C-alpha cells in the first residue's frame, strides 16, 4: 500500500480550527499534470462518500453545502503534503475524511482515512 | 569537414576564373536549408545589381549581358543544405571586374525552434592582362636561395679555416 | 557431568563441520530475493541451528561464570548478535524490514571463522590496513586541494545550456523556468543533443563553444547527470575528483569541463591525472607491496593367452618410440588448433565439409595413441599420471559427441594446453594460476567470499526500490540492463565495481534508492573490495616471482661534426623542422602565405639534412656508419625526404604510392630521439626488455587465441540484428523475428536496416579485436549486450535470452586480464631489475648530470640540528621571540590554517551576498593574522629567519595572498574579467598549503615524488614525442572521417590542438573504443565514399579500417609499456625514501 501518513483519530474542539494533516510518500518528482488529489467527507462508517476538495492540475475546492465555506486546502503536495483545514468545526463535522492520491508514474493510489471528532 | 576559405582577387584576362564564397554553419549536426543570392557592382559604379539567385537545385542567372551566358555553379551539389556556394566564370573578360557581394539565407530547423539567419561575403577582383606571382611567393623562392648560399658558404668558409689549422699542425710533429 | 558432556560435544571433529555445513546451505537461500512461505519454516531449522552451537559454547565455557570463557575471543560477539536479533525479529521490531534482512547477511560472514585459516587471512589483511593509514590522509589532502582548485575555477560551468533567442508571449528565462518540469518540455527551449539525456553544455570563449545560430548561452537549471556531475560545491567537487583519480569515466568528465571552461583548461586535467591519479595510486600500491613484503617475510623467518597378451607389450612399449611420438603428437595437435581457427560468420558448404573431414583424422589420429599408452603401461601404470588423467577425459568428450550439444563442442579448444611443458613462459603462466587456488588458496577464497556477501547485501537493501522506481532511470519503465534485482544482476555491477566501472552505475542507483544509502554502500565495496583484489594481485605476483691528402680532408669533416656549434646547429633544425609539421591541417586552405612559405621552407631542410649527412660519411667513412642503429634511422629519414623531393621536383610523378611516401613525413620528429640525452635514456630502457617482453606477447596470444577460439564459436554471426535507422533501436522480433522476415520490411519501409557490430566475433582476427576491448575494459559494455541477446545465426536477437553468456565474459577478464597482467607486469618489472644490476646498481632512467643532481636531493633527507639562534639582547625581543619559539606557538598557527580552509569549504554556488561579504572579511582577518605572524617571526629571528627554507616559502605565501587580494580589488574598480578574476583568487590556496609542514607523515610522501621527477621528466620527453608523431599521423589521416561516437566538433582530428587532446584522453586508454568506432565504417550505407567536404580539394571521410586498426591498437600497447615505466619509476624512489 502507498504510504500515507495521517492521525486515525483527530479530536477538535467545537469552533476551533482543524487542520486534517496526511503525509503522502513516493519516489519520482511531482508532476502537476500528474499528480492528482481527492479528499472525501462521510457522516458514518458506511455512509456514501462525498467528495469535496480535488487537486487536478490545480486545487479545485467544490464548496459542498455541508462544509458552507469553511474548507480550504493546507497543504504543498510538491512537498508530498495535502493536507486540508476545515476553519471553525461544527459538530456535524464528525466522521471520517479521506485522502487519496494517484501520483504518476506510480501506479498505486494513497488513502488516509481519519476519523474526525467534535468535543464540546 | 567545412572550412572558410577567402577567394582569389587576382583574374587572367580570356581565362576561367573561379570565386570562391564559403559559409560555414556553427555546428554540423544541425540540418538547415539554403539559399543564395550574388550581386555585382562594375568597378568605378555605384550600388549593385543582383546576378544570380540559387535556390532549390536550379540555378538562376540574371538575364543582364555582361554576365549572360558565361557563369557557372561549384556550388555544393544535391545537398539542399549549400554550405559552400562558389560561382565559375568561363572566358572571363574586362566587363567582369569589380566589386562582389554574396549573401546567404539559411533555414534552421530545430526541435521546435524554426531559424532565419543571413550572412554577407564580399569579394573584390580586378581583371588583368598577365597573371603575377604573388610577393610572398616570389620573395620566398628569392629569400631561400640567399639562405642556401650563406650555409653553403659558411661550410666552405668553416673548412678552409679548418683546413689551413690541420695542415699546419702536421708540420711541427 | 553436563559440562563434560558438553565440553566433549564442543571439540569434535564433526561438529565444526556440521556447523559449517549448515552455514553453506543458508547462504543459498539468501539468494532467493522472494522465498516462498514455505521456506520460512526452512529459516526457523536454520536460527535453531545457530543457537545450539551458540549454547554449547556458552554453556561450556562460562560455567556460569559470566561466560567469561565464551565473550573473551572477538570473534563471537559477532555469533552472539546473530542469534539474537531472529528473536528480537520475532519480538518486537524496527519498521524497516528490508533493513532488517541486511542483518542476517552477517551469519555469511560466520564462515569466516568455521574455514580452517580463514581467520589468520583476514587479520593480514586488517593489519595491512594500518601501513595504508598515511597515504590516506594524503589522499583526503590531495584530494582536497585539487577539490578547492576545482571549484574556484570550475563553479557553475556545468550550468551553461544553449538558450533559445526568440521567445513567443514575452516569456522571460526566469519566467520559463518555474513553468516547466517535463522532459519533453525542458527539450523545446533548449538544444538537447538528438537523444542525449540532457542539454548540450555551450561555452562562452571562443575556444570552447559552441551553439547552433538562433540558440543563445546562459546558465541555468540542474548540471549534467542527473545534477550528480557538478562542481558547484565542494562535497560534489569532491567526487567529481574522486572519480577523476580513480579513473572511471574520467573521460567523460574531462570532455564536459573543456567544452563549458574552454580548451585552455585541458591544463587542469593534465596536471591532476599526471600527479593526482597515476602518482597517488602507485603511492597506494607500493605501500601495499611493501606492507606485504615485510609480514610475509617476517613469518616466512621464523620457521626456517596371458604370456602372449604381455608379448604384445614389449612391442607398443617399444613402440611408443617416446622420441617421436610424444614429440611429434603437439606437433600434431597444434596444427588441429589451427585447423580450429578457420571460421567465418558465412561459410560455403565445401569448406564446412573440410572442417569435418580434418576434424576426424585429428580424431582418429589422438584416439589411436589413448588405447595405446594404456596398454603399455596398463590402466593403473597409465591412469596415474596426471597429463595422461588429463588427456582421457580429452579423448573423451570427442568421442561422445562423435555422432551426437553445440555448448559440448566448443571445449573441443582446450586440448591445445599440453604445449606448456617445452616452454619456458608457459611454465610462468600455469604456476600463476596454481597458486590462486594452491597456496594462496585462502587468500582467493576471501576474495569470493566477499564477493558474496555485497552482492546479497545490495540486493536486501535496494532490490525492491529498483523494481518500483523504474521510470526513474528508463523510458520504456523497465529494468535497464544493470540492475541490483536479482542476486545473479547484483552479483554482476558488484563485479563490475572491482573492474574500475562504479560511477555510471552509481549515478542510477542514487535515483532510486536515494544518495546516502548508495553512496555508503558503493564507497565500500570499491574500498574494501579492491583492498583484497590489489592483495591478491600483489601478494600472487611476488609469491610467484619468488700525397693521401684524402686523409686531411677526412680528419677536418671530423672536426666539424664534433664541434657543438654544429651538433648544437643541428637540433634547432630539427625542432625546427618537426614544428612545421603542426601547420598543415584542413585549415591550411585558409592563410595561403604561410602555406606557400613552409612548402618552400621544406626544401631549405632536406637540402640540410642532406648535406649534413654527407659530412657525417666521410667523418664516419661506411663501416663505423652503418654499424650504428641511429644512423640507420637518420638515413631512412632523408631518403624518403628525398624521393619526394625529387619526384615532386622531377615532376610527372604524383601517382599513387608517391602520395602514401609523403605521409610518412610525420617520421621526421623521430631524428630528434638521437638528440636529447633524456629521451634517449628512456630507449635504451625499453630495448633492453623487448626480448622479454616478446615471450610473454606470445602466450597471450596463445591464452588468448583459445578464449578467441571459444568465442567464435558461441557468438560467430549471431550479433546481427535490425534495426530502425532513426533511433537505431533493435525492433521486438515479435514482428521481424529472422533476418528473412526484416528483408520483407525493408521492401515496404524505408529506414530499417539489417546490420552487424562492427567489432564481435565472426572471425578469429576480429575476435581477437573484440576481446581486447573486452579485457581493457573499455568498449565492452556493448558487446556483451550482443552477446547476452543472441539467439541463433540468421535469427532476430530476443532480449537476454542467453542470460548467462555473461559467465563467459566473467571467466575471461580473470583469467584473461586478471591473470595475464599479472605476468605482464611481473616480467617487466623483473627485466627492469635484472638491468639495473647491471649497470653497476644504478637508475636506469637518468642522464648522467641527473645523476648528480639527484644526489644533492638526497642530501636534503639529513635531520643534522641547524643552530638554534641567539635570543636578542632586548627584552622586546626576548619577549617577541620567547613567545614564537613556544611550541604553542606553532600549534596555534597550524590550528588557524586549518579554520581557514574550512572558510573556503563552506563557498557555493549561488550564496547570497551577505555570505560573500562575511566571507571576504573572515579572510582579511587570516590575511592580516598570518602577515602578523610573519613580522613577528621576523622581529625576533632576524637574518636568522631568512636561513630555514619553510620560512621562506610562508614568507613568500604572505606577498602573494596580499597582493593576489590587491590586484582582484584593482581589477573591480577598472576592469571586468571574470575568468581574470577567478585565476587571481587563485593565489589563496598557497596557505593551505603550509599544512604540509607540521604533518611528517605526508611530508615524507611528497618529499619522494620530488625524488623521482627527474626520472619522471625523461619519461615524459620520451612521452610526448610519441604522441607528436602520432599526432601528426592522425592530423593527415583522419580528419575528414566522419563524425559519429567520440569524434564531433572539438575532440577531433581536424587539427594539431584538437589532436593532441585527443591523443592525451587516450593515453590513459579511455575511451579508446570510441575514437576508433568511426575510423572502421567504410562503404555504403555506413559512410560516404566521394564527399564534396567545401573548402577543400580531398573526397570521402571513410575510414580506413586496416591503417585505422593499427593506429589505435598500436598506441593502446605503446602508451601502456611507457606507463608500466612510471609504476616502476614510483616504487623505486618510494622504498628508498620510506627505507631511510
Ligand atoms: C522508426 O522510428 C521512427 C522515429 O520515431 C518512427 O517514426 C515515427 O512514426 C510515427 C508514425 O509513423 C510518426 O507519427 C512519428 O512522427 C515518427 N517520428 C518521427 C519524428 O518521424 C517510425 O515509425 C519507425 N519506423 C517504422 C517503419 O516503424
Ligand atoms: C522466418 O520468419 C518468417 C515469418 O514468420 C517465417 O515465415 C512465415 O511467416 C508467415 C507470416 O507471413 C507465416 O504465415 C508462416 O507460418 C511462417 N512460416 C511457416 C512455415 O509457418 C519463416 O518460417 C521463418 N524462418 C525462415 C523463413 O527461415
Ligand atoms: N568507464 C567507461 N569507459 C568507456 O570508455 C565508456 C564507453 O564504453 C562503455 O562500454 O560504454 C560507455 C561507458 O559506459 C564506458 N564506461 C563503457 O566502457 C562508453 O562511453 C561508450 O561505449
Ligand atoms: C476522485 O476520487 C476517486 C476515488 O474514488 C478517484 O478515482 C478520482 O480520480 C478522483 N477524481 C479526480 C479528478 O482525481
Ligand atoms: C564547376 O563548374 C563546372 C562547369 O564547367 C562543373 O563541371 C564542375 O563540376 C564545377 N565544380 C564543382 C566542384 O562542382
Ligand atoms: C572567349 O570569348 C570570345 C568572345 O570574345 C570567343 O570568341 C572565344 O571563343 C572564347 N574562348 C573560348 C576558349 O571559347
Ligand atoms: C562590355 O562592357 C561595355 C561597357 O561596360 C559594354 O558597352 C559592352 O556591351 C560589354 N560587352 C558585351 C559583349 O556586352
Ligand atoms: C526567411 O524565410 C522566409 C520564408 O517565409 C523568406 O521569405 C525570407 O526571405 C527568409 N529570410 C531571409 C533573410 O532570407
Ligand atoms: C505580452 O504583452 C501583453 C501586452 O499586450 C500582455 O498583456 C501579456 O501579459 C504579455 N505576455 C506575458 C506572457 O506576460
Ligand atoms: C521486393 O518485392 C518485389 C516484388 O514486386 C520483388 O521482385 C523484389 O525482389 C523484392 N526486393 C528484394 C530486395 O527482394
Amino acid at each position: 500500500s502507498m504510504e500515507v501518513t495521517v492521525p486515525a483519530t483527530l479530536n477538535v474542539l467545537n469552533g476551533s480550527d482543524a487542520r486534517l494533516p496526511c503525509t503522502f510518500n513516493s519516489c519520482y518528482t511531482v508532476n502537476h499534470k500528474q499528480f492528482s488529489l481527492n479528499w472525501t467527507y462521510q457522516e458514518c462508517n458506511n455512509c456514501s462518500e462525498e467528495m469535496f476538495l480535488q487537486f487536478r492540475m490545480k486545487i479545485i475546492n467544490l464548496k459542498l453545502e455541508r462544509f458552507q465555506d469553511r474548507v480550504e486546502f493546507s497543504g504543498n503536495p510538491s512537498k508530498y503534503d495535502v493536507s486540508v483545514m476545515l476553519r471553525n468545526v461544527q459538530p456535524e463535522d464528525e466522521g471520517i475524511y479521506n485522502c487519496y492520491i494517484m501520483n504518476p508514474p506510480d501506479r498505486h493510489r494513497g488513502h488516509g482515512k481519519i476519523h474526525l471528532q467534535v468535543l464540546m | 569537414g567545412c572550412v572558410e576559405v577567402d577567394s582569389e582577387t587576382e583574374a587572367v584576362y580570356g581565362m576561367t576564373f573561379k570565386i570562391l564564397c564559403i559559409s560555414c554553419k556553427r555546428r554540423s549536426e544541425t540540418n538547415a536549408e539554403t539559399f543564395t543570392e550574388w550581386t555585382f557592382r562594375q568597378k568605378g559604379t555605384e550600388e549593385f545589381v543582383k546576378i544570380l539567385r540559387y535556390e532549390n537545385e536550379v540555378l538562376q542567372l540574371e538575364e543582364d549581358e555582361r554576365f549572360e551566358g558565361r557563369v557557372v555553379w561549384n556550388g555544393s551539389r544535391g545537398t539542399k543544405d549549400l554550405q559552400d556556394l562558389s560561382i565559375f566564370i568561363t572566358n572571363v573578360t574586362y566587363n567582369h571586374s569589380g566589386d562582389y557581394e554574396c549573401h546567404v539565407y539559411r533555414l534552421l530547423f530545430f526541435e521546435n525552434y524554426e531559424h532565419n539567419t543571413s550572412v554577407v561575403k564580399k569579394i573584390h577582383i580586378e581583371v588583368v592582362d598577365k597573371a603575377n606571382r604573388d610577393m610572398a611567393s616570389i620573395v620566398s623562392e628569392i629569400m631561400m636561395y640567399v639562405l642556401i648560399v650563406v650555409l653553403t658558404i659558411w661550410l666552405v668558409a668553416e673548412m678552409i679555416y679548418c683546413y689551413k689549422k690541420i695542415a699546419a699542425a702536421t708540420e711541427t710533429a | 557431568p553436563l559440562r563434560r558432556i558438553s565440553i566433549k560435544i564442543l571439540v569434535h571433529s564433526l561438529f565444526s563441520m556440521l556447523i559449517m555445513c549448515t552455514i553453506l546451505t543458508n547462504c543459498i537461500f539468501m539468494t532467493m530475493n522472494n522465498p516462498p512461505d514455505w521456506t520460512k519454516n526452512v529459516e526457523y531449522t536454520f536460527t535453531g541451528i545457530y543457537t545450539f552451537e551458540s549454547l554449547v559454547k556458552i554453556l561450556a565455557r562460562g560455567f556460569c561464570v559470566g561466560e567469561f570463557t565464551f565473550l573473551r575471543d572477538p570473534w563471537n560477539w559477532l555469533d552472539f548478535v546473530v542469534i539474537v536479533f531472529a528473536y528480537l525479529t520475532e519480538f518486537v521490531n524496527l519498521g524497516n524490514v528490508s533493513a532488517l534482512r541486511t542483518f542476517r547477511v552477517l551469519r555469511a560472514l560466520k564462515t569466516i571463522s568455521v574455514i580452517p585459516g580463514l581467520k589468520t587471512i583476514v587479520g593480514a589483511l586488517i593489519q595491512s590496513v594500518k601501513k595504508l593509514s598515511d597515504v590516506m590522509i594524503l589522499t583526503v589532502f590531495c584530494l582536497s586541494v585539487f577539490a578547492l582548485i576545482g571549484l574556484q575555477l570550475f563553479m557553475g560551468n556545468l550550468k551553461h545550456k544553449c538558450f533559445r533567442n526568440s521567445l513567443e508571449n514575452n516569456e522571460t528565462l526566469e519566467s520559463i523556468m518555474n513553468t516547466l518540469e517535463s522532459e519533453e518540455d525542458f527539450r523545446k527551449y533548449f538544444y538537447y543533443l538528438e537523444g542525449s539525456k540532457d542539454a548540450l553544455l555551450c561555452g562562452f570563449s571562443t575556444d570552447s563553444g559552441q551553439c547552433p545560430e538562433g540558440y543563445t548561452c546562459v546558465k541555468i537549471g540542474r548540471n549534467p547527470d542527473y545534477g550528480y556531475t557538478s562542481f558547484d560545491t565542494f562535497s560534489w567537487a569532491f567526487l567529481a575528483l574522486f572519480r577523476l583519480m580513480t579513473q572511471d569515466y574520467w573521460e567523460n568528465l574531462y570532455q564536459q569541463t573543456l567544452r563549458a571552461a574552454g580548451k585552455t583548461y585541458m591544463i587542469f586535467f593534465v596536471v591532476v591525472i599526471f600527479l593526482g591519479s597515476f602518482y597517488l595510486i602507485n603511492l597506494i600500491l607500493a605501500v601495499v607491496a611493501m606492507a606485504y613484503k615485510e609480514q610475509n617475510q617476517a613469518n616466512i623467518e621464523e620457521a626456517k593367452c596371458s604370456p602372449y597378451w604381455i608379448k604384445f607389450k614389449k612391442c607398443i612399449y617399444f613402440i611408443v618410440m617416446d622420441p617421436f611420438v610424444d614429440l611429434a603428437i603437439t606437433i600434431c595437435i597444434v596444427l588441429n588448433t589451427l585447423f580450429m581457427a578457420m571460421e567465418h560468420h558465412p561459410m560455403t558448404e565445401e569448406f564446412k565439409n573440410v572442417l569435418a573431414i580434418g576434424n576426424l583424422v585429428f580424431t582418429g589420429i589422438f584416439a589411436a595413441e589413448m588405447v595405446l599408452k594404456l596398454i603399455a603401461m596398463d590402466p593403473y601404470e597409465y591412469f596415474q599420471v596426471g597429463w595422461n588423467i588429463f588427456d582421457s577425459l580429452i579423448v573423451t568428450l570427442s568421442l561422445v559427441e562423435l555422432f551426437l550439444l553445440s555448448v559440448l563442442r566448443s571445449f573441443r579448444l582446450l586440448r591445445v594446453f599440453k604445449l606448456a611443458k617445452s616452454w619456458p613462459t608457459l611454465n610462468m603462466l600455469i604456476k600463476i594460476i596454481g597458486n590462486s587456488v594452491g597456496a594462496l588458496g585462502n587468500l582467493t577464497l576471501v576474495l569470493a567470499i566477499i564477493v558474496f556477501i555485497f552482492a546479497v547485501v545490495g540486493m536486501q537493501l535496494f532490490g525492491k526500490s529498483y523494481k518500483e522506481c523504474v521510470c526513474k532511470i528508463n523510458d520504456d519503465c523497465t529494468l535497464p540492463r544493470w540492475h541490483m534485482n536479482d542476486f545473479f544482476h547484483s552479483f554482476l555491477i558488484v563485479f563490475r565495481v572491482l573492474c574500475g566501472e562504479w560511477i555510471e552505475t552509481m549515478w542510477d542507483c542514487m535515483e532510486v534508492a536515494g544518495q546516502a544509502m548508495c553512496l555508503i554502500v558503493y564507497m565500500m565495496v570499491m574500498v574494501i573490495g579492491n583492498l583484497v583484489v590489489l592483495n591478491l594481485f600483489l601478494a600472487l605476483l611476488l609469491s610467484s616471482f619468488s700525397g693521401k691528402i684524402w686523409w686531411n680532408i677526412r680528419k677536418t669533416c671530423y672536426k666539424i661534426v664534433e664541434h657543438s656549434w654544429f651538433e648544437s646547429f643541428i637540433v634547432l633544425m630539427i625542432l625546427l623542422s618537426s614544428g612545421a609539421l603542426a601547420f598543415e591541417d584542413i585549415y591550411i586552405e585558409r592563410k595561403k602565405t604561410i602555406k606557400i612559405i613552409l612548402e618552400y621552407a621544406d626544401k631549405i631542410f632536406t637540402y640540410i639534412f642532406i648535406l649534413e649527412m654527407l659530412l657525417k660519411w666521410i667523418a664516419y667513412g661506411y663501416k663505423t656508419y652503418f654499424t650504428n642503429a641511429w644512423c640507420w634511422l637518420d638515413f631512412l629519414i632523408v631518403d624518403v625526404s628525398l624521393v619526394t623531393l625529387v619526384a615532386n621536383t622531377l615532376g610527372y610523378s604524383d601517382l599513387g604510392p608517391i602520395k602514401s611516401l609523403r605521409t610518412l613525413r610525420a617520421l621526421r620528429p623521430l631524428r630528434a630521439l638521437s638528440r636529447f640525452e633524456g629521451m634517449r635514456v628512456v630507449v635504451n630502457a625499453l630495448i633492453g626488455a623487448i626480448p622479454s617482453i616478446m615471450n610473454v606477447l606470445l602466450v597471450c596470444l596463445i591464452f588468448w587465441l583459445i578464449f578467441s577460439i571459444m568465442g567464435v564459436n558461441l557468438f560467430a554471426g549471431k550479433f546481427y540484428e535490425c534495426i530502425n535507422t532513426t533511433d537505431g533501436s533493435r525492433f521486438p522480433a515479435s514482428q521481424v523475428p529472422n533476418r528473412s522476415e526484416c528483408f520483407a520490411l525493408m521492401n515496404v519501409s524505408q529506414n530499417v536496416r539489417w546490420k552487424n557490430l562492427k567489432v564481435n566475433f565472426d572471425n578469429v582476427g576480429l575476435g581477437y579485436l573484440s576481446l581486447l576491448q573486452v579485457a581493457t575494459f573499455k568498449g565492452w559494455t556493448i558487446i556483451m549486450y550482443a552477446a547476452v541477446d543472441s539467439v541463433n545465426v540468421d535469427k532476430q536477437p530476443k532480449y537476454e535470452y542467453s542470460l548467462y553468456m555473461y559467465i563467459y565474459f566473467v571467466v575471461f577478464i580473470i583469467f584473461g586480464s586478471f591473470f595475464t597482467l599479472n605476468l605482464f607486469i611481473g616480467v617487466i618489472i623483473d627485466n627492469f631489475n635484472q638491468q639495473k644490476k647491471k649497470l653497476g646498481g644504478q637508475d636506469i632512467f637518468m642522464t648522467e648530470e641527473q645523476k648528480k643532481y639527484y644526489n644533492a636531493m638526497k642530501k636534503l633527507g639529513s635531520k643534522k640540528p641547524q643552530k638554534p639562534i641567539p635570543r636578542p639582547g632586548n627584552k622586546i625581543q626576548g619577549c617577541i621571540f620567547d613567545l614564537v619559539t613556544n611550541q604553542a606557538f606553532d600549534i596555534s598557527i597550524m590550528v588557524l590554517i586549518c579554520l581557514n580552509m574550512v572558510t573556503m569549504m563552506v563557498e557555493k554556488e549561488g550564496q547570497s551576498q551577505h555570505m560573500t561579504e562575511v566571507l571576504y572579511w573572515i579572510n582579511v582577518v587570516f590575511i592580516i593574522l598570518f602577515t602578523g605572524e610573519c613580522v613577528l617571526k621576523l622581529i625576533s629571528l632576524r637574518h636568522y629567519y631568512f636561513t630555514v627554507g619553510w620560512n621562506i616559502f610562508d614568507f613568500v605565501v604572505v606577498i602573494i595572498s596580499i597582493v593576489g587580494m590587491f590586484l582582484a580589488d584593482l581589477i573591480e574598480t577598472y576592469f571586468v574579467s571574470p575568468t581574470l578574476f577567478r585565476v587571481i583568487r587563485l593565489a589563496r590556496i598557497g596557505r593551505i598549503l603550509r599544512l604540509v609542514k607540521g604533518a611528517k607523515g605526508i611530508r615524507t610522501l611528497l618529499f619522494a615524488l620530488m625524488m623521482s621527477l627527474p626520472a619522471l621528466f625523461n619519461i615524459g620527453l620520451l612521452l610526448f614525442l610519441v604522441m607528436f608523431i602520432y599526432a601528426i599521423f592522425g592530423m593527415s589521416n583522419f580528419a575528414y572521417v566522419k563524425k559519429e561516437d567520440g569524434i564531433n566538433d572539438m575532440f577531433n582530428f581536424e587539427t594539431f590542438g584538437n589532436s593532441m587532446i585527443c591523443l592525451f584522453q587516450i593515453t590513459t586508454s579511455a575511451g579508446w573504443d570510441g575514437l576508433l568506432a568511426p575510423i572502421l565504417n567504410s562503404k555504403p550505407p555506413d559512410c560516404d565514399p566521394k564527399k564534396v567536404h567545401p573548402g577543400s580539394s580531398v573526397e570521402g571521410d571513410c575510414g580506413n579500417p586496416s591503417v585505422g586498426i593499427f593506429y589505435f591498437v598500436s598506441y593502446i600497447i605503446i602508451s601502456f609499456l611507457v606507463v608500466v615505466n612510471m609504476y616502476i619509476a614510483v616504487i623505486l624512489e618510494n622504498f628508498s625514501v620510506a627505507t631511510e
